[PDB]
RNA sequence: AUAAUAAUAAUAUGGUAAUAGAACAUUUAAUGAUAAUAUAUAUUAGUUAUUAAUUAAUAUAUGUAUUAAUUAAAUAGAGAA
RNA sequence: AAGUAAUUAAUAUUAGUAAAACAAUAAGUUAUAAAUAAAUAGAAUAAUAUAUAUAUAUAAAAAAAUAUAUAUUU
RNA sequence: AAGUAACUUAAGGAUAAGAAAUCAACAGAGAUAUUAUGAGUAUUGGUGAGAGAAAAUAAUAAAGGUCUAAUAAGUAUUAU
């Protein structure tokens, strides 16, 4: 087990490192001074109360969920629910054709 | 002694290069074929400089445009198709259709297919297949044929995306562990092709989610 | 490397071993001339084959 | 009646016997194809490959100063009338004794042809092919294939010399002797060697090296068509020669 | 599979200097994909056609009379046979017929 | 063949192996190349001029 | 049904600008016997329908042709600036 | 002491392979279908053009132009 | 012609660039640098002379991601 997760590629093994899946980390945007602050989403800093970009930036945060996706750790990652982005299968499903498609 | 010291060239293959400026009895003298004394014997005029003449480049007004909305698709007679079966060379087993990732790993289509591959009609008299074909169109007398030989065309939808997945997914499931799904078509011309039971288009044909979800929409 | 000549890209477009180009003196001042005869210039023209070494010379990859 | 009466099916395995190194003796025979061994010698296929060799080969060094690259200043040495002298600009002129070149090339000069890949394997095989005519295509093995004569007591079925790095004794070592023992036997002291090796045959090349002018070793992948014409006898191992004839296939 | 076979199943027939191959006999091999080696040619601007057949091993004279035989409508003096890379050449577009008297033997 | 070749003291070329199909043949090829060559030093064959007479 | 050489009959063979075909000298690279009775360069006189090479004599060098030949190439040929 | 080199395009001759070629990692270039400014069009319904394809035109033909078809695809 | 020659200033062993307010197109990719194809294509021009991408696929390449910022205002945007 611990050999299966040594080979999974660097990127997601350095997210896991430095964001533990024990930690339950919020669906929702929170302050940046907290535990369970998703790196994904956008935390407001309290005392200046100013949002913080997110500790992922959206390219990076996608890739590591696309590794997620490959490997089948995708609900160790914290929730990505609240940033916009979906994926794949889930993406094609969920989405609604555009007014252009729907009504030319 | 080694054959290094006696090989030719093949007869015809090689010549001499005529060696300008390089004695009179040679023939490419003093003047070294130039003529004699003008802009171009000392100097370069250009190939097409018509003199001062309005060229043949000008003259004419200039005609069309380039649909950049364009996708070329490489046309694939039903000759050909009958011709592989005839050397047994179209190798299906039975229920597999004859995809245009198939017609590529056979050598059908060959060389580089962007956009995709339209079935034209050139040997309808002799084609008798019962195989089923699917590509991105076919024409109307190929599609008669290929139903009269007891076959079954499907034209289906395929983004420059989508059909290099097609053609090649073995190589999107090494680089990422999985092959990309197949994509809507976005466009409204696209769109009403597929829809069209006449092209056999697979919206229509296969009863597509899309195209009950526009109805619904236009409905409502 | 070599480049096409874009005016004689615009004015000649490809046509099997030849080039084809519009034709000239359909622009303005047509009235007043017979509508049959100016219909002679309404379409195509192949190139002449005086110019045709010119044509390849200025259209490298045609 | 008979349409085409003279047709026939062409022979397609030549047999090129097995040897022990040393002592270049029969252990077995080996039916290599006749496409690898004993096409028709076409010289115009043989020239075309050996040319881009020499082609690719080129350093092309090439460096005489042009105008621009001498080094002489811009001026004009004498005004153009009111000399008594022919008319003269910058001294840098090919025309002028200390000028630069005229038309004057500049290193590094690309010489780089060409070749189908189809007919450069077609000239590799016929070399192949024009060298076991010829009888100087040695082929040494025994290792893979079942033999019918047993290799001696003293060869190896490989291309090498044992214990060449050993030198206790005297400066003098082995491997030397034994190679020269071998040059003595089959009369090939000054005529070129060429040694296709499959891997790194370090102790081979050592014994060599007394007679570097004249034997050259090689490994399987980096041997030439050059080199194969050029050897007065070639000494290829069974695995090399397998591998070559499979680089050089007509595929089907 | 094995590029070199082994010593047993190989027979002697299949051996070169056996069974008379050079004199007066000949082969035409197919192509890659599995067809009659015969092409036409538009050679000095389109202006001469030519039929060129290839991969021949042997004698190609007698293969050439032999094709003469068969094809007595084509005449004599139209075919060429350069010795070098051993390819006959016809004057006509002759490629068909060419074809229709190989295929019964190659 | 290889007994032939032992007792010669001579080596018969692989290509001419393949050829040859009987001891006859064999013996016969022998007398034409080797055997003249043998008896005579000077009427050998020369590697470097191999058109000579 | 080709190639080389030689016969016979016929036709053709002045040439600037130009086009086409075929050679030679020189220098380098690949392959390469041989040897002071040899090789190279020069002079003189012979020879071969001869920018070239060869024979002999004479001279000077060298223990020796990157030699003959085939290829690859060129700072490849000078009474004209 | 003077037609040279590099990157390209078009012809020709030969050689390799050939309905494919080059390349083999995929990708690409050329060829395999002719057109048309361009579009969702594209080559015998029962044979040589008197058939068919495309562009103009049209209900569909005819008409101009070019192209495609008479054991084996070029 | 050319942001070239030149002059001027300033740095380092290299500099520059670099972890998307990037590309793309409803499918997706995942920093930058250099090269090959894409392609002399799209694009543009007293529509003359001429100029001319990007996506995508390959190599070369290094562990290539990683916080150092209490997440940014006379800033984005607009007019000129
Ligand atoms: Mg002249
Ligand atoms: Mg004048
Ligand atoms: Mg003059
Ligand atoms: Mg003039
Ligand atoms: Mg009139
Ligand atoms: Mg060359
Ligand atoms: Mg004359
Ligand atoms: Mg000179
Ligand atoms: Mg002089
Ligand atoms: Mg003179
Ligand atoms: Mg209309
Ligand atoms: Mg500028
Ligand atoms: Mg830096
Ligand atoms: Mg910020
Ligand atoms: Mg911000
Ligand atoms: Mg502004």
């Amino acid at each position: 087990y611990k050999q299966y997760f040594d080979s999974l590629p660097l990127k997601l093994k350095s997210f896991f490192q430095r964001y533990p899946p024990s930690i339950k980390y919020s669906p929702v945007s929170t302050s940046t001074k907290a535990i369970n602050a998703n790196p994904f989403l956008p935390n407001k800093h309290p005392v200046t109360q100013r949002f913080h970009d997110p500790k992922y930036s959206l390219r990076r945060m996608s890739d590591v969920y696309k590794l997620a996706l490959r490997y089948g750790v995708e609900e160790f990652l914290p929730p990505i629910e609240n940033t916009k982005k979906l994926f794949f299968e889930e993406k094609y499903n969920k989405k609604t054709l555009m007014k252009g498609v729907l009504l030319p | 002694v080694s054959i290094l010291g006696q090989l030719k060239p093949s007869d015809g293959s090689t010549k001499s290069f005529k060696r300008l400026g390089r004695g009179p009895s040679s023939g490419l003298g003093k003047t070294s074929g130039r003529g004699q004394k003008g802009q171009k014997a000392r100097g370069k005029v250009k190939s097409w400089f018509e003199g001062g003449q309005t060229p043949i480049y000008k003259l004419f007004p200039k005609i069309g445009f380039t649909n950049v909305g364009a996708k070329p698709l490489k046309e694939l007679n039903l000759k050909r198709i009958q011709w592989f079966h005839d050397k047994n060379r179209l190798h299906l087993q039975p229920g597999e259709v004859l995809d245009m990732n198939k017609m590529r790993k056979l050598g059908l289509v060959t060389g580089p297919i962007k956009y995709g591959v339209k079935i034209l009609a050139s040997g309808k008299f002799h084609y008798n297949l019962p195989i089923a074909l699917e590509a991105s169109r076919a024409s109307a007398k190929a599609i008669a044929a290929i139903e009269k030989a007891g076959g079954k065309f499907t034209a289906r939808y395929y983004t420059p995306l989508g059909l290099r997945a097609h053609l090649n997914p073995q190589w999107f499931l090494e680089k990422r562990g999985r092959v990309p799904l197949q994509a809507r078509p976005t466009k409204r011309r696209d769109i009403d092709f597929y829809s069209k039971e006449e092209k056999r288009g697979y919206l229509v044909m296969e009863k597509d989610k899309l195209l009950q979800d526009i109805k619904e929409a236009q409905n409502k | 490397l070599m480049k096409t000549h874009k005016g004689t890209a615009k004015r000649w477009r490809r046509t099997g071993n030849t080039f084809k180009r519009g034709i000239a003196g359909r622009k303005h001042g047509n009235i007043g001339w017979s509508h049959r005869s100016l219909k002679a210039l309404t379409g195509r023209k192949i190139a002449h084959p005086a110019y045709s070494k010119h044509l390849k010379r200025l259209l490298p990859y045609h | 009646l008979n349409p085409l009466p003279n047709a026939a099916i062409p022979p397609k395995y030549a047999l090129v016997t097995v040897r022990s190194f040393p002592s270049l003796e029969p252990l077995t025979f080996v039916p290599v194809p006749t496409s690898t061994v004993a096409a028709p010698l076409r010289r115009d296929i043989l020239w075309r490959a050996v040319v881009y060799e020499n082609d690719n080969r080129r350093v092309g060094a090439s460096n005489p100063p042009g105008r621009s690259e001498n080094g002489f200043s811009r001026r004009k040495l004498m005004p153009q009338k009111g000399s008594g002298r022919a008319r003269v600009g910058d001294a840098n002129s090919p025309t002028r004794h200390n000028g630069g070149r005229a038309l004057a090339r500049t290193a590094p000069n690309d010489y780089t042809t060409e070749l189908p890949s189809k007919v450069y394997s077609m000239a590799f095989n016929n070399a192949l092919s024009h060298q076991y005519k010829s009888g100087k295509l040695f082929v040494i093995g025994g290792e893979k294939v079942d033999l019918i004569s047993p290799t001696p007591e003293l060869d190896l079925n490989r291309l090498d010399l044992v214990n060449t790095n050993t030198v206790e004794g005297k400066e003098i070592f082995e491997g030397e002797v034994i190679f020269r023992k071998f040059l003595e036997e089959f009369q090939l002291k000054g005529k070129r060697l060429l040694f296709i090796t499959d891997k790194t045959r370090e102790g081979l090349i050592k014994s060599s090296d007394p007679y570097k002018q004249k034997v050259d070793v090689i490994q399987k992948e980096l041997v030439e068509v050059n080199d194969i014409l050029r050897a007065q006898a070639v000494f290829i191992e069974l695995e090399a020669l397998e591998y070559l004839a499979m680089a050089h296939q007509k595929e089907i | 599979a094995p590029i070199f076979p082994k010593l047993e199943d190989v027979k002697m027939h299949e051996l070169i200097g056996n069974n008379n191959f050079g004199k007066k006999t000949y082969y035409v091999e197919r192509s890659r994909t599995g067809n009659l080696p015969v092409y036409s040619a538009y050679k000095n601007g389109g202006n001469k056609i030519i039929t060129e057949i290839r991969k021949i091993e042997g004698d190609v004279i007698q293969l050439r009379n032999d094709l003469q035989e068969q094809l007595p409508f084509i005449p004599k003096k139209s075919w060429s046979v350069v010795m070098q890379s051993k390819k006959i050449i016809i004057k006509g577009n002759a490629v068909e017929a060419v074809k229709r008297v190989l295929t019964k033997k190659f | 063949t290889k007994f032939l070749q032992s007792k010669s003291g001579y080596l018969i070329p692989d290509y001419e192996l393949t050829t040859l199909s009987t001891p006859l043949q064999f013996k016969r090829y022998i007398k034409e190349k080797i055997l003249p060559s043998a008896n005579d030093p000077k009427l050998a064959y020369k590697e470097a001029e191999p058109n000579a007479i």
